[PDB]
């Protein structure tokens, strides 16, 4: 056995020198190459670096591998980190058994990302969904900074007793975050009532929507 | 089939002959990395017949698969194994990393790393002497100019394809000058009794009604002639009972 | 380029035999990198070493699961498969097939991944896929909503991957009831509500069931 | 294929018979090409034809050359012969051995060639040379030094004609004593410096001396 341990998150401004350390527990680290692989979210993961100095192209030169026998230790070194590196890194070694054994994982996090206001968008119903004795709303976040970033529903009066679904913001392809939420009730009570809300909480603002089912 | 297979430079050699030579049941093991013949097809492999066989049976390093072979030049092909220029046979090679390997490495298995003169075909050469490089002598141990004869191979799971341990079985089918005598499997369709067909029993070729007769032959014989030099009569090789030749119509 | 297709049921019953094939584009598995392993990875967790498989029949199997993990290939379909007996719901990962290069000294370089696939180890209230439409300045926003479907892999398309400016997808979620949810949406004109009808292609690949809808 | 491979001594003393011997792999001279011609060149210059012989006897010499080269034919042993009487130092040349396909229209078509062999015209007679091995980023070098001989053709093997990748040879230079100094290298990751010891090889044919050292 020969398990790999690496930090869960860590994050640092961009252009600056980032390293990421993956350490041995229970072999040599000189005995097998060490790999490193980027996986983005919803993508394969992709060889960064491969032999423990060789990087394949198209892969940028920030990316460099290094090797410590003493600490028997690797460290992934970058040089001016920026918001297109922002992945997952893996460090893939080998055991002396021909046992391949992948890392614990390291979540890179760009906090030099520019601040931009959520596009919150609310969908009421429609007729064909209320033919069918139900009704769901949807209610969607997007192009927000924060991702702490949280739901809530308000009947104009006071918040609905209805299910309420939240989803886990998540990156988009431009490194900014999106998330969504679900409300389902009965036909009957959502055309009884005057207007229904979803009510998203920012860093120092709110934005809601207030879609009325009255036509 | 065998458990273990011996170095390179110590290659162990088996003789086959008198049996059925049914080369079909080598195709039950793994895949073969390397089935090049010379001379004889394995197509029909089983069609031909030979005198001998020799088994050469030992383990190398990946790569080193292209050195064996007729005309070839190399560190295994001159001071390890040396096939003739004229060699007529197949050369079988399959990959064992999962059997001849370990994780702290399966030093087990050697090779000479040169010697003053190359090996003739089919050679064999197992010894100790430290090599003398320069022209002081070499007794006792290996000092600054000299060598040990043979080197380990490390064999570990973790080396590349070209590394891995191969095992490496080199048939020959030369016959020198006796006659053939392992020829191999020629099964056929069962008798056919009280109908004119061909028969070919042991090379008897001809036409006519097989029937059963109280004509019992001696032990050794096999077949009959009448007074016109004609067969009369033939032994079945798979049940012994004499079977009268006689021509249909 | 080399690529790699993952295919398989989406959804096993517990206590049966997983089985997934990846199929091989671009050449034949004798001389090119002479390895192809297979690699899962939990929802939001690291990912996991199973074993690769050899033309020759050499065979590799991560201890924790040698039991249970059984690999072939077949050299004639040029495709390699991953067999799990006795599957539990500690089995939900997503599965990845890729090619390991031993042409170096060492075994290295995970060069090329297939597009991975999703395995729902659950068969508890197994129901089909139903879509409902969702009603919606110079520009506005809509899109199609998908409910009521166990299985969690789903596919999404819109004007059969034609001119699909506009199209954002989100991620799914798992209601009280036992179903998931997904929601994809376009951003189009104003003057396009009412005119040049566009429709939504949503396909669920453990059935294969496509939906047409405006 | 039929090659040609030229053998004899390669250090002659002045006013001596110059005797090198050219024999034929495969095809017996009885009807393959009807003709075999001797060819040489000095260092850094043109070639210089020499004559070549028929197999019924019938031998032809360079009209500068005619008092001196006698051309002979043994096709029990398919090898034929070149003889150089009064050798001066400006005979100094690189000989070689080719056939002509005479066999079409007319006389052209030299179709293949030999290695060829350097052969010196002095009174030097110098043993063999004395080797001296050179021990040693990512990747590393390491050579084998060779000097004190005047005779130039010997070997740079290495590990025993093996590992050939990265070899790389430099040209001699005669050193102010009058001997010769040869230079060899070969790159070498840095990692396996430990083990697999590059061995050279080394073979001085003009006296059949051969030394290994790592
Ligand atoms: C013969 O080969 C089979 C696989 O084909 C193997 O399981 C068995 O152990 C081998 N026999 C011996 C004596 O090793």
């Amino acid at each position: 056995e020969f398990m790999l341990t690496q930090p869960h998150s860590v994050s640092e401004s961009p252009e600056m020198t980032v390293t990421i350390s993956c350490t041995g527990s229970s072999g040599s680290i000189a005995d097998n190459y060490v790999q490193w692989y980027q996986q983005r979210p919803g993508s394969a993961p992709t060889t960064v670096i491969y032999e423990n100095y060789q990087r394949p192209s198209g892969v940028p030169n920030r990316f460099s591998g290094s090797i410590d026998s003493s600490s028997n230790s690797a460290s992934l070194t970058i040089s001016g980190l920026k918001t297109e590196d922002e992945a997952d890194y893996y460090c893939q070694s080998y055991d002396n058994s021909n046992v391949a054994v992948f890392g614990g994982g390291t979540q890179l996090t760009v906090l030099g990302q520019p601040k931009a206001a959520p596009s919150v968008t609310l969908f009421p119903p429609s007729s064909e969904e209320l033919q069918a004795n139900k009704a769901t709303l949807v209610c969607l976040i997007s192009d927000f900074y924060p991702g702490a970033v949280t739901v809530a529903w308000k009947a104009d009066s006071s918040p609905v007793k209805a299910g309420v679904e939240t989803t886990t913001p998540s990156k988009q392809s431009n490194n900014k975050y999106a998330a969504s939420s679900y409300l389902s009730l009965t036909p009957e009570q959502w055309k009884s009532h005057r207007s229904y809300s979803c009510q998203v909480t920012h860093e120092g603002s709110t934005v809601e929507k207030t879609v009325a089912p009255t036509e | 089939n065998a458990t273990t297979f011996a170095s390179v430079y110590a290659w162990n050699r088996k003789r086959i002959s008198n049996c059925v030579a049914d080369y079909s049941v080598i195709y039950n093991f793994a895949p073969f990395f390397a089935f090049k013949c010379y001379g004889v097809s394995p197509t029909k492999l089983n069609d031909l017949c030979f005198t001998n066989v020799y088994a050469d049976s030992f383990v190398i390093r990946g790569n080193e698969v292209s050195q064996i072979a007729p005309g070839q030049t190399g560190n295994i092909a001159d001071y390890n194994y040396k096939l003739p220029d004229d060699f007529t046979g197949c050369v079988i090679a399959w990959n064992s990393n999962k059997l001849d390997s370990k994780p702290s490495g399966n030093y087990n298995y050697l090779y000479r790393l040169l010697r003053k003169s190359k090996l003739k075909p089919f050679e064999r050469d197992i010894s100790t002497e430290i090599y003398q490089a320069g022209n002081k002598p070499c007794n006792g141990v290996a000092g600054p100019n000299c060598y040990s004869p043979l080197q380990s191979y490390g064999f570990r799971p973790t080396y590349g394809v070209g590394h891995q341990p191969y095992r490496v079985v080199v048939l020959s089918f030369e016959l020198l000058h006796a006659p053939a005598t392992v020829c191999g499997p020629k099964k056929s369709t069962n008798l056919v009794k009280n109908k004119c067909v061909n028969f070919n029993f042991n090379g008897l070729t001809g036409t006519g009604v097989l029937t059963e007769s109280n004509k019992k032959f001696l032990p050794f014989q096999q077949f009959g002639r009448d007074i016109a030099d004609t067969t009369d009569a033939v032994r079945d090789p798979q049940t012994l009972e004499i079977l009268d030749i006689t021509p249909c119509s | 380029q080399v690529q790699l297709q993952e295919s398989g049921p989406g959804l096993v019953s517990p206590s049966q035999t997983l089985s997934l094939t990846c199929t091989v584009s671009g050449g034949s598995i004798r001389n090119e990198v002479y390895y192809w392993s297979w690699i899962r990875q939990p929802p939001g967790k690291g990912l996991e070493w199973i074993g690769y498989i050899h033309y020759s029949g050499n065979t590799y199997y991560n201890p924790s699961l040698k039991s249970r993990v059984a690999i072939s290939v077949d050299t004639s379909k040029n495709q390699f498969s991953l067999k799990l007996n006795s599957v539990t719901a500690a089995d939900t990962a997503v599965y990845y097939c890729a090619r390991v290069s031993v042409g170096g000294r060492l075994v290295s370089t995970f060069d090329y991944w297939g597009q991975g696939t999703l395995v729902t180890v659950a068969s508890a209230s197994t129901k089909g896929p139903s879509v409902f439409p969702l009603a919606p300045g110079g520009t506005a926003a809509l899109g199609c909503l998908v409910k009521d479907y166990f299985p969690e892999p789903v596919t999404v398309s819109w004007n059969s991957g034609a001119l699909t400016s506009g199209v954002h997808t989100f991620p799914a979620v798992l209601q009280s009831s036992g179903l998931y949810s997904l929601s994809s949406v376009v951003t189009v004109p104003s003057s396009s509500l009412g005119t040049q009808t566009y429709i939504c292609n949503v396909n669920h690949k453990p059935s294969n069931t496509k939906v047409d809808k405006r």
